[PDB]
RNA sequence: UGUACCAUUUUGAAUAAGUGACGACUAACUAUGUGCCAGCAGUCGCGGUAAUACAUAGGUCGCAAGCGUUAUCCGGAUUUAUUGGGCGUAAAGCAAGCGCAGGCGGAUUGAAAAGUCUGGUGUUAAAGGCAGCUGCUUAACAGUUGUAUGCAUUGGAAAC
RNA sequence: UCUGAGAGUUUGAUCCUGGCUCAGGAUUAACGCUGGCGGCAUGCCUAAUACAUGCAAGUCGAUCGAAAGUAGUAAUACUUUAGAGGCGAACGGGUGAGUAACACGUAUCCAAUCUACCUUAUAAUGGGGGAUAACUAGUUGAAAGACUAGCUAAUACCGCAUAAGAACUUUGGUUCGCAUGAAUCAAAGUUGAAAGGACCUGCAAGGGUUCGUUAUUUGAUGAGGGUGCGCCAUAUCAGCUAGUUGGUGGGGUAACGGCCUACCAAGGCAAUGACGUGUAGCUAUGCUGAGAAGUAGAAUAGCCACAAUGGGACUGAGACACGGCCCAUACUCCUACGGGAGGCAGCAGUAGGGAAUUUUUCACAAUGAGCGAAAGCUUGAUGGAGCAAUGCCGCG
């Protein structure tokens, strides 16, 4: 009643599932950092973290454009 | 350039007592499927003054398609002829 | 699968298989309906569908065939152009046993279909096992060899006797035909075209 | 065996119910008896055949005299 | 990934087959996008009436074929005016 | 799968016919038994001691490796009638009136072209439908080529 | 060039209105009698009832460590695979429960979208680090396993250098659009890649083919959304709707959107039938009809929905996943009484219901799929063979 096809997917996908949640973790510590006390030279890294999770698949693609425009928006409304 | 077409849709204006809409009405006349005879039908579009257009009620408008903008509004009115009202 | 009492049959609607053998026959020349209920009045005005069926019978039992086999056959000439009386006529005497009979080459026309049944029989490049094959002016049909030394050939290698629409070309059995049968070889024993219409009720 | 209770009427003649038996209804609608409608095919289960029929055997239910 | 292959829609101990382009997840014997021509394992000779037509438009667009199906294109010819179209 | 098929291979008619009906619609009738009893029945209806309608028997009919019965759908049914019905006496004109919405509606001119008509293009998957042909001993069947219906867009017609 | 058959029956007898019945086809058919064979096709309509047992999705050593077996004095050669990794398991197969609405058919707009592998074209494939499966040892057990500590490998994972082009903005031009709005620049800023394997040549150095990888480009297939029209019965169902209608800023979704949020308002649908009830998967089509159309949605084919019941989510290009995961409910089973196991609406088959519908079969040989360079491998899809006059056709 099992395969182990899939009994050894579920094994591989919790391991996925840590490494994974750390990164989308990374990029959400960051962004509320950056928006707390507002400075350009956070934005910068998080460009760098949106798009390597943007790659990876870990995020949907689209996840990443616009988040980077919107927090573009509150700089140069605020520049 | 070459850019498909949008369908149109013409109407009267029935009501308007919200902000920045139009509840317009279309009608068409369908064939009977048995008896072959044609019935006036009435069914009401909703669309929004945005601007520039106003439209106010009894204003006769035309009706072009848009993307929806919230639900059951997919509708965006256009040149009027014949103000009034 | 066919009756094995062609007199009762025959003696009812009065007309043989064109040569009388089964009615007159040695005894007591008998010409009235069959059984103990024959010799009465009430005779003639058999209704249109009385007669019909009667008329019907006569010709599927000319030829033995099954009422079934006769829808199909009915329902394949019935469309193409329009008034195809000369097609089913051609159609229904198209059968492969029918030809042999009429070749001259068998004593009686269900013997033939023993033969045909039996491997006996060749068509004009290959051989015959089913008796309903339908068949088309121009073929040679040519006899089988194995047959012409059996005990039984006397009266097969007498078809001198032939019908016209048949160019048996003995001897060398070329066994071709053409010259489609006219009203003529098809005698008053059916000769009739409201069965056609009696079929349109029946068959669509 | 649903739950509904038809009166059906035994066409032959003879029969061998015992008040308790199991029967195979068909259709029909008998005319003389006002409020029957169906038929009990006979010779299938515990019902048994009618015999002493040489004629229209396969409708009553009884072996080929053979 | 439309993939020229075939679909059986013959009847018991007669095969009859006809070069399609169709997608890989659709079932064999169900719908496809464009006829390109039928077949026969037993028709001796012209067994593949192909149509040299749409074929080359759909392995230029990319189609893919199949260890039959390229056998196939072989014997008439179809692969040598494929590859030397690419060239 | 030693399968389809083939052969001058041995034997040999040898291994193979049932079912419904016979008063009319509906092709096909007599005797025996019973005597409003036993029973038949799709409809009219048969049986009360001379039953071609029941039972049995003989004959005969309609079919055939199938035949009857039952169930369901369509036709016949112009019997919900757009094509294609009616409302005095047979079912059916509200007890009568004022009447909005709806349906219909005088004559002439102009424009537009929503109906209406027409040309071009796209599409309406394949199988099925009809025609022709091929292949299976012909057929059933399979394949093969042909074969519409509607919708949208565009270009005209102006009689209603 | 289409294209249509009637009769019996109210009366003492007649005409008309009018209902009933019959002559014809047809089915996923069943029953009774009987019964020889072959060519095609069909075969749980009921209990989306419960299921014994056996099969129905794996593959790559040419990604990687280790282990084992056979030869060999050794170096090593060959074979095999538990495990790590890649890919496929979302395809294919079945059922029609739910669903009366953008579910479906048709026509469309996506200036409001995705797409792994595949097509074309274009830049790169350099250099480091830290871990854990397998293994060893210990605890706990009959075993399934579980826990603890050390040891390793990479096309697993994580940094770094580097951008032809990308992505995000800034500067003004361009061409403009259907209202939001798109389209193209030149300059600039900001941000961002990976992995090697097999083989050949070469003393070497180096070079090369191919597979594979990262960044792009073209299409195409597939998926998703919106809209017009068509698509059941019922008024002995007249009001329904409070995220329901609209705006604002924000959040979220591949994308638009009360999809979500806070505020501001009171609208929207409805006699041209809302709402409610009952019923039902829709369509191409099957049977029937001269036709208009009536009827059933067999088989098969498209789309949708479902996987004991009800929810949630991970992985992934794609699932909220039939034979993956978590939780609850119901049901059955095992136990050594602490704990567990289970989902035939996949192929057969069993029990039960029914008037009634089949092998607990053979082979991947052909077609089709998944992985692989091939060898191959896996395929109850598929192809055959059983069973049944179930239907058509044919012969005795
Ligand atoms: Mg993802
Ligand atoms: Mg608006
Ligand atoms: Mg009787
Ligand atoms: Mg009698
Ligand atoms: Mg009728
Ligand atoms: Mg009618
Ligand atoms: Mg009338
Ligand atoms: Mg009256
Ligand atoms: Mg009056
Ligand atoms: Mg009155
Ligand atoms: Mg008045
Ligand atoms: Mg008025
Ligand atoms: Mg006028
Ligand atoms: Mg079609
Ligand atoms: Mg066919
Ligand atoms: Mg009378
Ligand atoms: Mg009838
Ligand atoms: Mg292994
Ligand atoms: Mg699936
Ligand atoms: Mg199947
Ligand atoms: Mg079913
Ligand atoms: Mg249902
Ligand atoms: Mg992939
Ligand atoms: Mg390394
Ligand atoms: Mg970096
Ligand atoms: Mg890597
Ligand atoms: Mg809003
Ligand atoms: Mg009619
Ligand atoms: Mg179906
Ligand atoms: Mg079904
Ligand atoms: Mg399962
Ligand atoms: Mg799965
Ligand atoms: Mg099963
Ligand atoms: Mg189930
Ligand atoms: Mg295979
Ligand atoms: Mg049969
Ligand atoms: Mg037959």
């Amino acid at each position: 009643a099992n395969i182990k096809s899939n009994e050894k997917r579920l094994r591989q996908n919790i391991k996925r599932n840590l490494n994974n949640k750390g990164q989308k973790t990374k990029l959400k510590t960051n962004v509320k950092n950056f928006h707390k006390e507002i400075n350009l030279d956070n934005l910068g890294n998080v460009y760098s973290q949106a798009d390597r999770l943007a790659r990876k698949g870990i995020i949907s693609t689209n996840r990443a454009r616009r988040l980077k425009s919107r927090n573009v928006a509150v700089l140069n409304k605020t520049q | 350039m070459k850019r498909n077409q949008r369908k149109v849709l013409i109407g009267i204006v029935k009501s308007t007592k919200n902000a920045k809409t139009a509840t317009v009405q279309v009608e068409s006349r369908f064939k009977h499927p048995l008896y072959h005879k044609s019935v006036v039908r009435h069914k009401k579009y909703q669309a929004h003054n945005e601007g520039e257009v106003l439209a106010k009620d009894g204003d006769k408008v035309q009706i072009v398609e848009t993307r929806p903008l919230s639900a059951t509004k997919r509708f965006r009115i256009a040149k009027i002829i014949e103000r009034a009202k | 699968k066919y009756t094995g009492s062609i007199f009762k049959r025959s003696r009812r609607l009065g007309f043989s298989l064109l040569e009388n053998n089964k009615e007159f026959s040695k005894g007591k020349k008998r010409k009235t309906i069959p059984g103990q209920h024959g010799n009465r009045f009430r005779s003639s005005t058999m209704s249109g569908y009385a007669q019909q069926l009667q008329e019907k019978q006569r010709m599927q039992y000319m030829y033995g065939i099954t009422d079934k086999q006769f829808r199909r056959l009915f329902r394949l000439v019935l469309k193409q152009r329009g008034n195809l009386a000369v097609n089913l006529f051609r159609v229904l005497e198209s059968r492969l046993d029918n030809i042999v009979y009429r070749m001259g080459f068998a004593p009686t026309r269900r013997s033939a279909r023993q033969l045909v049944n039996h491997g006996h029989v060749l068509l004009n490049d290959r051989t015959v096992d089913t008796p309903s094959i339908i068949l088309n002016p121009g073929d040679k049909v040519r006899l089988k060899a194995k047959t012409i030394k059996i005990p039984i050939v006397k009266a097969a290698s007498e078809s001198g006797v032939v019908s016209p629409f048949v160019e048996t070309n003995n001897k060398t059995f070329e066994g071709t035909y053409v010259r489609f049968p006219e009203r003529s070889e098809l005698p008053a024993g059916i000769n009739e075209s409201y069965v056609v219409e009696w079929y349109k009720r029946l068959v669509k | 065996t649903n739950g509904f209770e038809v009166l059906t009427y035994i066409p032959g003649e003879g029969h061998n119910l015992q008040e308790h038996s199991v029967t195979l209804l068909r259709g029909g609608r008998v005319k003389d008896l006002p409020g029957v409608r169906y038929h009990i095919v006979r010779g299938t289960l515990d019902t048994v055949g009618v015999e002493k029929r040489r004629q229209q055997r396969s409708a009553y239910g009884a072996k080929k005299p053979k | 990934m439309v993939k020229i292959r075939l679909m059986r829609m013959g009847r018991v101990h007669y095969p009859t087959y006809r070069i399609v382009a169709v997608d890989s997840r659709v079932k064999r014997d169900g719908k496809y996008i464009a006829l390109i021509g039928h077949l026969n394992p037993a028709l001796k000779e012209n067994k593949c009436k192909i149509d040299e037509a749409v074929a080359l438009e759909w392995l230029n667009k990319g189609a893919k074929p199949t260890d039959t199906v390229r056998s196939l294109f072989s014997q008439t010819g179809l692969w040598k005016k494929f590859v030397e179209s690419k060239k």
